[PDB]
């Protein structure tokens, strides 16, 4: 299934990444630029999943932000693209319609939320509300402690 | 202000009637396709003129600004009895669109210099007007090449559109 | 006959840009870094790449691909020398052409560009010259460059002679091409129509080509250079003083390698001038093993330093006296030499402004100021 | 969030600030990628406003994007028939570009009367880019009356009370002439030609190169009107540079058919040529790169231009990797009975780089260079000797390549150490290198004792190779068998067989075939045949199709010049 | 941190970032000396972002897991966090771990537990999913929904950095499908779909459960959406997904599964809304089920029936997969996919690259017997104006075509050679030698070819592999090209000189290749013996070249050269032949 998650804008500047298997911080900005340069050298008008190295990778161009991942060759590329429109709802209904500036002042409640859906390399909460509702409760738990 | 689209077969007046208000002349053209712009104002009601080419071929672009349209008029060529009944089609297949629900119209018969003209009794019938239910609208006598009829209407457009001051 | 245009900012994605013709566009444009990378490791960087018989005059500037496009039988030559025109009127408008810079000049660039040419060919523009960007007459005039009737607080024009060094010295120190290369960058600061008249030596020099201004039909045929000049920045002309040219600064230099943990240099600093000039900022440039075991650096005169990765040593001093010897020494363990410098001289190729002369409708004054200098350019030496 | 529609309301809005701030967020976000084309309808409609930046605006938008839409494009047009009737003269003017630079069939007709009472301005400006949008329309849907009639126009354009109407009409015409209505070149006369040059002299920049690379199509009918104009335009070490100098040359170089040794007006032509041209060795990076080419054309066609100015052809250690290996070329063009000293001295220095194709090329021309003249052959020997002994490989193989055309042009004279070549053919991994060595094997196996087993020993599989390899091992063994037949009627079987009986290649089935049809009847008539002499080759260094050149030349300032 | 963040939001330059970033990496060192209880949560997310940006993270390697252990929530979440973000697989701060885990495993709250098995499934190397593997099922029983799934999954993090653990969990088995909570549901078919990692268990799940999952597939659909509510716009995707995917891995290769699921697949598909995207999804993972598992005719066919309505679809996307997956089947449902031919040679006509070239690569294989014909004509109209990287292979397919399948020889060959006339120079190089046997094959077009051939390289010398062939051809049979009887199509003038002119600008005009001007140069030669009076002209150019800048071609002109001014008559007959 997913391999990792890394969310880059028009520019460089990394809102959050978060990996679902081991690997050095060596190969992760190897895998990192490499992928980056080739997902944004691609306009709004082709295909959104190329195959790089063994895993097909999907992407989303949210506004100036990109929402990626990688799959591996056996698994659901569509449900996965859909995905995406899935963890945004998550962050979107938090933050409301959130845009940049939460991300990388918030990327911490972003991987709350994130990890409070996806874990172990997969979904842990499909209805939307059955997640919105449960990391609300799960960060409200630490803003009374 | 008040929105308003102008309307009715080629050849009738639109365009020279328009600046003939809007500057007071009666200026040479052709078919207008490009809707010359003109906002003349009259008493505390400044109208947004939109003159289209009348032309058969471009006619069916006239879609494209019935957005916001709050007043039409259906100036038609009163002597052009060969397409009175063009002229009745395309003001239904105006009328029938729901972005002009509301807007009133302002039929005017121009060209009423020519002696063979039908008047307003005939025009009205030839498109006919009188079965018209649940719709604002008006006819008057009219011809641009003195401005005649012209301004007239505007005191229907103007009243009528606006429902208090 | 050029028939597209396009900005291109480093990832090579069109970053602004204006069709003046007929080209498929759309698709060629976006296929062009993609067989820019490809054409590289060939070796054969070919300015002009082809696909699907579309050619690319491109041109690099800083953090910016500019390039062309035609299948039409483009005049490639006022292709670049457009481009880059087209770079003096934008990098005159904002300080410097940048992804940046055209981030906001957006709406603006386009208005310029359809004042930069039309269908392929390039109306006349220029910086100033598009200004009012008067603008129906001042340009539909035959006199559109930079006339029309002005007048400043002060009058007043600076003639510089700015030389560039061609210095080409083979393996074991010899000269195949000595020259200096240069030009008159004109400061004016006048007023209305003024026309001026000048000249020089007819020691004096090979080949000369001027500016705009300048009455071709009446030079040629006289030597005389009169002209209309340009209120602003713009180079009366470039020259070329290959012939009779004396030698410069020299330098001596030897290698020394004794096992693989010490390699040693003996550079020296020597320089031909006249009797009283005095160098100055001047820099040297000496390259180490591709790499760098052990950095040892000696000096003798001024100070010295060096550099890792880019594998190069520099060495810079305060001045240098009209005749004078140099050396410095260094060391190491385990791509010739090319100085720069500055020196406000005059016979850095024998030339000296005869005069200026002053004639107009109006008053004339004349505050004439000149300069005499030059710098590196071109200079090699490691056998 | 549907974020397109909202965007699209108030680009309809009632007054003109909601929808002119909004006609801002249109082409800004139109040409950072999204497509706007859906707002179409509403952009059109604010088009014929009164604002002045917005004005210009939508019309920029319109261009872009009337091509997807040609239907609601006619939505403008009698905007800009009328918009071209107005005061000052920047709108008429702006007015047309705008509105022949959208190729929507019916916008043609409508175009009709705009353009032609467009011509008719008391302001040059709207003239100017009127004869623009007439050549602009006439590259296709156009051919008519009246618009053959807008013809007659740009032509009488020529004298006309400014130099800019002039020049575009100058570049205009001259773009007509592409479509061919048989009358090509169009009048070209006295009065039409000199009258040009007035306004020419005091034209523009850009405009004097618009006369320039459309004059270049024309050739006196004597010497007079020929020396009379070309004296005119000898005053070319310019300004505008490329363009302007270039098709000077360019169209001056092409006039060289007033009577040959006139009072070399000729000469000191060629001669006031080279100068402004050494001067292109410091102009933009590309634009040597254009000269270059350029240069390896007019001189091969006038080369006592370019003599001894060997020098400044000399390529920087810094100079970009295409001008380098291009400069170089050219420098071995030229390089005659004396340059030959530093043209070593120079080239000693250019292999032991490590660029690629430029120590490749390099070394081609050390061998190139050696066939130009004698006193090179010699040195150039040494020159290969240590080169090939860099060991390195690649290197090595290019070199032998030379080798190849060296004894082309001196066989039967340096063959003395081709012992010390055969030392290093283990390290021939490439076609043209390996083809190189078996040709020297065969050309030569009179001498070659060794020319068995290795002529042979590549052959571990008959094709899987470069055709090429096939045609010369041919013609290797050829000869190997007919100077030594006592132990080689296995090989000539084996080798023709494969070549004749299960050969793909047609010519090398060819060669095969036609070779048996020798030795099937008389090896008599072989030595007569596969032995006889082989005329050398004389200063070839890539000599191009002599006609090819005096035409190539008729038009150096294009791109497909540098062929 | 969030204050910090706020600061090197100042910065421009990528020489301030890495200024901005090494002060507070310094800063915050002085603040991990001492080990401050305080500040322990804060300074280790001003390290997470800097370790984000890429910069030195092993700074706060001890000042963030001595929050791990701490009591107060505060300090395990804002560490927890930094564990899965500054973390390798070290079996140092591994210990340090495994015990906070097993340690919040069994917390007094419940969302302490939350962030444990999440980390158990972020940091898990090998000692870790080795180690509390028994944390996992004793957990994993537990009802408390919000823990079952966080359980779940980590049960399936066991089995894969370990895959030898599976066998702790079947007993929590059987009864997972049937719960309520819609992820522990999900969770619990990964967790399934992960125990059929081994055969014992696969007959397990096979013969059981299997029509149970029908009813699962059944109830997301044919309703059960309506009275949910909490999805985008279908019932629990990812689930019915899940299904699916589980369904097919099942029924793999077998007959009772199989046929005992068919039918539910057939409602979810005619079923299902092709609107957008999301409708499709879920046919996406459904048809792949279809393939995958043994099935009757008619299901087989509607997968395939479905994918080709995928291709028609609105949006591009989509029709990728749609043609990626359509070749996995060509060679299984050859037939069938025959259904959608027509607007699958039209998808080629669509902007995406990869659109175009998988709908090609895969259409051209399909081009059957009594399908040449259509296909042909548009294989011409596409090859013309296909972008550059496909001109090229464009031909070669083409030309395979040709030959795997060909009617009458006069079509055979007039398309064949059309298709050099446009592409030619995109064709390979066995080119020349596969048309010319073609050619001389069929004796009568002879004419014709050289005829044709003639005409197009008068004006045509752009072209190297076409050139050479008909070039080699005139030259073998100059005489059918002298206005012979030509059957079919009428015949043209033809002078000696002409065919020679064109020949000799041919080797002389700097174009063609070395290889090129040899056909040439053997061909026009040859010509002596097939033509009239011109046969001095032939001598003199002969040679001539027999010193040009070519080895090769001066090797064979002198050779050529050597026959003529000596042994001419040799040549009528070593010529005339051709095997
Ligand atoms: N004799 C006469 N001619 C008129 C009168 N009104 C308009 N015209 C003429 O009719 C022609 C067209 O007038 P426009 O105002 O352009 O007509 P339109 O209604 O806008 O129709 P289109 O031109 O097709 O868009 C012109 O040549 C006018 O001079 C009128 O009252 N009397
Ligand atoms: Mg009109």
């Amino acid at each position: 299934m997913i391999h990792f998650i890394l969310l880059f804008s028009r520019q460089g500047k990394l809102r959050l990444q978060k990996w679902y298997i081991t690997l050095p911080d060596k190969e992760r900005k190897k895998i990192t630029r490499e992928i980056v340069q080739i997902i944004l050298s691609r306009g709004h008008r082709t295909s959104s999943f190329v195959d790089w190295k063994e895993l097909k990778l999907v992407y989303k161009r949210y506004a100036s932000l990109y929402f990626c991942c990688a799959i591996e060759n056996q698994d659901n590329e569509l449900l996965t693209l859909e995905i995406v429109h899935r963890y945004v709802e998550l962050l979107d209904k938090y933050f409301g319609n959130v845009c940049e500036l939460d991300i990388i002042f918030n990327f911490e409640k972003a991987y709350f939320i994130l990890d409070e859906f996806i874990i172990g390399g997969e979904i842990q909460e499909t209805s939307k509300k059955i997640a919105v509702k449960a990391i609300e409760d799960s960060d409200m738990l630490q803003e009374v402690s | 202000e008040m929105r308003i689209l102008m309307v009715g077969l080629d050849a009738a007046g639109k365009t020279t009637i328009l600046y003939k208000l809007k500057l007071g002349e009666i200026v040479t053209t052709i078919p207008t396709i490009g809707f010359n712009v003109e906002t003349v104002e009259y008493k505390n009601i400044s109208f947004t003129v939109w003159d289209v080419g009348g032309l058969d071929k471009i006619r069916p672009l006239w879609r494209h600004y019935f957005q916001n349209t709050q007043g039409l008029i259906f100036v038609v060529d009163s002597n052009d009895r060969e397409r009175v009944n063009e002229a009745r089609e395309e003001l239904m297949r105006m009328l029938a669109e729901d972005e002009l629900r509301d807007a009133v119209l302002l039929v005017f018969a121009n060209k009423q210099d020519l002696p063979n003209a039908m008047n307003a009794a005939e025009i009205t019938d030839k498109l006919g007007l009188h079965s018209l239910r649940h719709r604002n609208w008006y006819i008057q006598a009219t011809c641009a090449t003195s401005g005649d009829g012209l301004y007239e209407g505007l005191d229907w457009l103007s009243n009528q559109l606006r429902n208090q001051k | 006959s050029a028939s597209a245009v396009y900005v291109l900012d480093l990832k090579g994605k069109v970053l602004i840009c204006r069709n003046y013709r007929g080209d498929v566009d759309m698709s060629e444009v976006e296929h062009f870094m993609p067989i820019l990378m490809e054409k590289e490791e060939e070796g054969m960087l070919s300015p002009i790449l082809a696909h699907g018989g579309v050619r690319f005059m491109w041109i690099k500037h800083n953090n910016l691909y500019l390039v062309a496009t035609s299948k039409k039988n483009a005049c490639v030559s006022l292709v670049f020398s457009f481009l880059y025109k087209v770079v003096q009127v934008f990098s005159e408008y904002f300080k410097e052409l940048e992804e940046e810079s055209i981030r906001d000049n957006f709406v603006i660039i386009y208005e310029l560009l359809d004042e930069l040419m039309d269908f392929g060919y390039p109306q006349t523009t220029d910086s100033k010259i598009l200004q009012e960007y008067r603008p129906p007459a001042t340009v539909t005039n035959a006199v559109s460059w930079r006339s029309e009737g002005i007048k400043y607080r002060k009058n007043e024009v600076f003639l510089d002679v700015i030389e560039a060094v061609n210095l080409l010295v083979s393996a074991n120190g010899n000269v195949l091409r000595s020259e200096i290369v240069g030009s008159i960058k004109m400061r004016v600061f006048l007023s209305g129509m003024p026309e001026l008249r000048l000249g020089l030596n007819d020691v004096e020099l090979e080949d000369v080509k001027f500016h705009q201004c300048v009455r071709l039909s009446r030079f040629e045929n006289d030597r005389t250079i009169s002209f209309i000049p340009p209120d602003g920045e713009f180079e009366l002309m470039s020259y070329r003083l290959n012939t009779h040219v004396k030698p410069l600064i020299w330098i001596e230099s030897v290698i020394e390698k004794h096992s693989h943990s010490r390699i040693e240099y003996m550079v020296k600093a020597k320089s031909q001038f006249k009797r009283r000039s005095t160098a100055n900022n001047v820099e040297i440039h000496i390259p180490v093993p591709n790499d760098a075991d052990s950095p040892k650096f000696k000096t003798t005169v001024g100070s010295v330093k060096w550099v890792p990765e880019n594998s190069e040593i520099v060495w810079s001093v305060k001045s240098f006296p009209g005749g004078k010897e140099y050396l410095m020494r260094a060391h190491f363990g385990l791509p010739p030499i090319s100085v720069k410098f500055e020196i406000p001289y005059f016979t850095t190729s024998g030339i000296q402004v005869r005069y200026l002369k002053i004639i107009e409708k109006s008053g004339y004054q004349a505050l004439p100021w000149v300069r005499y200098i030059t710098q590196n350019g071109d200079y090699q030496l490691r056998t | 969030k549907g974020e397109i529609f909202e965007l699209k309301a108030e680009l309809n809005s009632d007054k003109k600030e909601k929808k002119k701030e909004a006609v801002k967020k249109v082409i800004a976000s139109m040409t950072v990628g999204k497509d706007v084309s859906a707002l179409f309808p509403d952009v059109v409609n604010c088009m014929q406003t009164d604002n002045l930046e917005l004005k210009k605006l939508v019309y920029l938008y319109l261009m872009n994007y009337a091509k997807s839409q040609p239907d609601m494009a006619i939505m403008a047009v009698n905007t800009f028939v009328k918009d071209c009737e107005d005061p000052n003269p920047l709108i008429r003017a702006l007015a047309v570009r705008t509105m022949g630079c959208i190729r929507v069939d019916k916008i043609t007709e409508y175009l009709c009367e705009p353009l032609r009472k467009c011509l008719k301005d008391e302001d040059p400006y709207v003239r100017k880019t009127a004869a623009v949008c007439v050549a602009k329309l006439h590259d296709i849907n156009a051919q008519l009356v009246e618009d053959q009639g807008f013809l007659d126009t740009l032509k009488d354009l020529i004298s006309d009370s400014n130099p800019m109407v002039v020049a575009n009409a100058v570049a205009a015409l001259s773009e007509i002439a592409e479509s061919h209505p048989s009358s090509n070149l169009l009048d070209l006369n006295p009065q039409s030609i000199n009258k040009l040059l007035t306004a020419l002299n005091e034209c523009t920049e850009w405009g004097q190169i618009f006369i320039l690379d459309c004059l270049a199509n024309y050739m006196p009918k004597d010497d007079r009107e020929a020396q009379s104009i070309c004296e005119r335009v000898t005053p070319r070490l310019s300004h505008a540079n490329s363009a302007v100098v270039l098709s000077a040359v360019k169209v001056l170089m092409k006039f060289m058919e007033m009577l040959s040794k006139d009072l070399d007006y000729y000469g000191t032509l060629l001669k006031k040529l080279a100068p402004p041209l050494v001067t292109l060795l410091s102009a933009e990076p590309e634009l040597q790169y254009v000269a270059l080419r350029n240069i390896n054309l007019i001189v091969q066609k006038r080369p006592e231009i370019l003599k001894h100015e060997m020098k400044v052809f000399f390529v920087k250690y810094n100079d970009p990797i295409y001008v380098k290996l291009e400069k170089l070329d050219i420098m071995i063009r030229l390089a005659s009975q004396a340059n030959i000293a530093q043209v070593l001295a120079e080239l000693r220095e250019y292999a032991t780089e490590v660029d690629v194709d430029f120590v490749r090329k390099a070394v081609r021309a050390i061998g190139r260079c050696a066939i130009k003249v004698e006193q090179s052959a010699e040195r150039c020997v040494s020159t290969l000797l240590d080169l090939i002994q860099t060991k390195v490989n690649y290197v090595v193989q290019e070199a032998i390549v030379v080798i190849k055309d060296i004894f082309r042009k001196y066989p039967n004279k340096y063959e003395s150490v081709i012992a010390t070549l055969c030392e290093n053919l283990d390290s021939l991994d490439e076609p043209e290198a390996r083809a190189a060595m078996i040709w020297i094997v065969g050309e030569y196996a009179e001498r070659i004792d060794n020319a068995d087993e290795l002529l042979e020993s590549f052959l571990e599989g008959f094709h899987d190779k470069s055709t090429q390899v096939q045609l010369q091992l041919l013609t290797a063994f050829v000869k190997l068998f007919l100077k030594k037949p006592t132990e080689t009627q296995e090989l000539v079987q084996q080798v023709l067989s494969l070549a004749t009986q299960d050969s793909d290649n047609p010519d090398l089935r060819d060669r095969g075939y036609i070779y048996w049809r020798l030795l099937s009847t008389d090896p008599v008539a072989a030595k007569e045949v596969v032995l006889a002499e082989k005329p050398l080759i004389s200063e070839e260094t890539d000599l191009i199709e002599p006609t090819l050149l005096d035409e190539l030349i008729c038009y150096i300032g294009t791109l497909a010049s540098v062929y | 941190l969030r204050e910090l963040i706020r600061t090197i939001r100042t910065a421009r330059t990528q020489a301030e970032e890495r200024e901005m970033i090494q002060k507070e990496c310094a800063a915050i060192r002085s603040s991990f000396r001492e080990e401050d209880n305080t500040y322990r949560c804060r300074n280790v997310a001003k390290l997470l972002y800097m370790h984000m940006l890429g910069y030195p993270a092993h700074f706060g390697q001890l000042e963030c897991l001595k929050l791990i252990a701490s009591q107060k929530f505060t300090d395990k979440r804002i560490g927890y966090l930094g564990a899965m973000l500054l973390l390798d697989e070290r079996q140092d701060v591994h210990l340090l771990m495994t015990n906070c885990i097993k340690n919040d495993l069994n917390h007094s709250t419940q969302f302490v537990q939350g962030l444990a098995l999440c980390t158990l499934g972020c940091m898990g190397s090998s000692e870790m999913c080795r180690d509390l593997a028994g944390e996992v099922e004793k957990l994993l029983k537990t009802s408390n929904s919000y823990l079952r799934k966080k359980a779940a999954l980590c049960a399936v993090h066991v089995i894969r950095k370990v895959p030898e653990l599976m066998e702790m969990f079947l007993p929590a088995t059987k009864n997972l499908l049937n719960e309520k909570n819609h992820g522990v549901l999900h969770t619990s078919v990964v967790l399934l779909t992960e125990m059929c990692e081994r055969s014992p268990d696969m007959l397990a799940h096979f013969r059981k459960l299997v029509p149970q999952l029908v009813r699962i597939l059944k109830n997301l659909i044919m309703s059960g959406y309506s009275p949910e509510h909490d999805v985008s716009g279908i019932s629990d995707p990812f689930l019915q997904v899940r299904i699916l995917r589980l369904l097919r891995i099942l029924g793999r290769n077998d007959d009772d599964s199989s046929e005992a699921m068919n039918d539910i697949l057939a409602q979810v598909a005619t079923n299902t809304e092709t609107s957008k995207n999301v409708g499709n999804a879920i046919l996406y993972e459904t048809v792949l089920t279809i393939m995958d598992i043994k099935s009757e005719s008619g299901l087989r066919v509607l997968a395939i029936n479905i994918l080709g309505r995928f291709l028609l679809n609105n949006d591009k996307n989509i029709r990728y997969v749609a043609l990626t997956s359509l070749l996995k089947t060509v060679q299984t449902d050859h037939n069938a996919v025959q259904r959608h031919r027509s607007t699958i040679v039209d998808c080629l006509k669509d902007l995406d690259v990869s659109i175009k070239r998988r709908a090609m690569e895969l259409s051209f294989a399909l081009v059957n017997g009594n399908n040449i014909r259509g296909m042909m004509k548009e294989l011409l109209y596409f090859l013309d104006s296909c972008e550059p990287e496909f001109k090229a292979d464009c031909a070669s397919g083409i030309f395979l075509a040709a030959e795997k399948y060909a009617p009458s020889k006069r079509w055979h060959i007039d398309t064949i050679m059309r298709v050099l006339t446009t592409a030619g120079s995109y064709v390979r190089d066995d080119a020349v030698p596969n048309l010319i046997q073609l050619i001389t094959n069929s004796v009568e077009m002879h004419a014709y070819t050289v005829q044709r051939l003639y005409k197009a390289i008068l004006g045509d010398y752009s072209q190297q592999p076409l050139v050479q062939v008909a070039a080699w051809c005139i030259g073998e049979y100059g005489d059918l090209l002298v206005s012979g009887q030509c059957e079919e199509e009428e015949p043209i003038q033809v002078t000696e000189d002409e065919v020679l002119d064109i020949l000799e600008s041919v080797l002389i005009s700097n174009m063609s290749t070395s290889v090129t001007r040899g056909y040439a140069l053997t061909a026009i030669m040859k010509l002596s013996t097939r033509f009239t009076c011109t046969v001095n002209r032939i001598k003199k150019v002969v040679s001539i070249y027999g010193s040009s800048i070519d080895v090769e071609l001066q090797q064979r002109a002198v050779e050529y050269n050597a026959l003529f001014k000596k042994y001419d008559h040799m040549r009528s007959a070593l010529l005339e032949r051709m095997p």
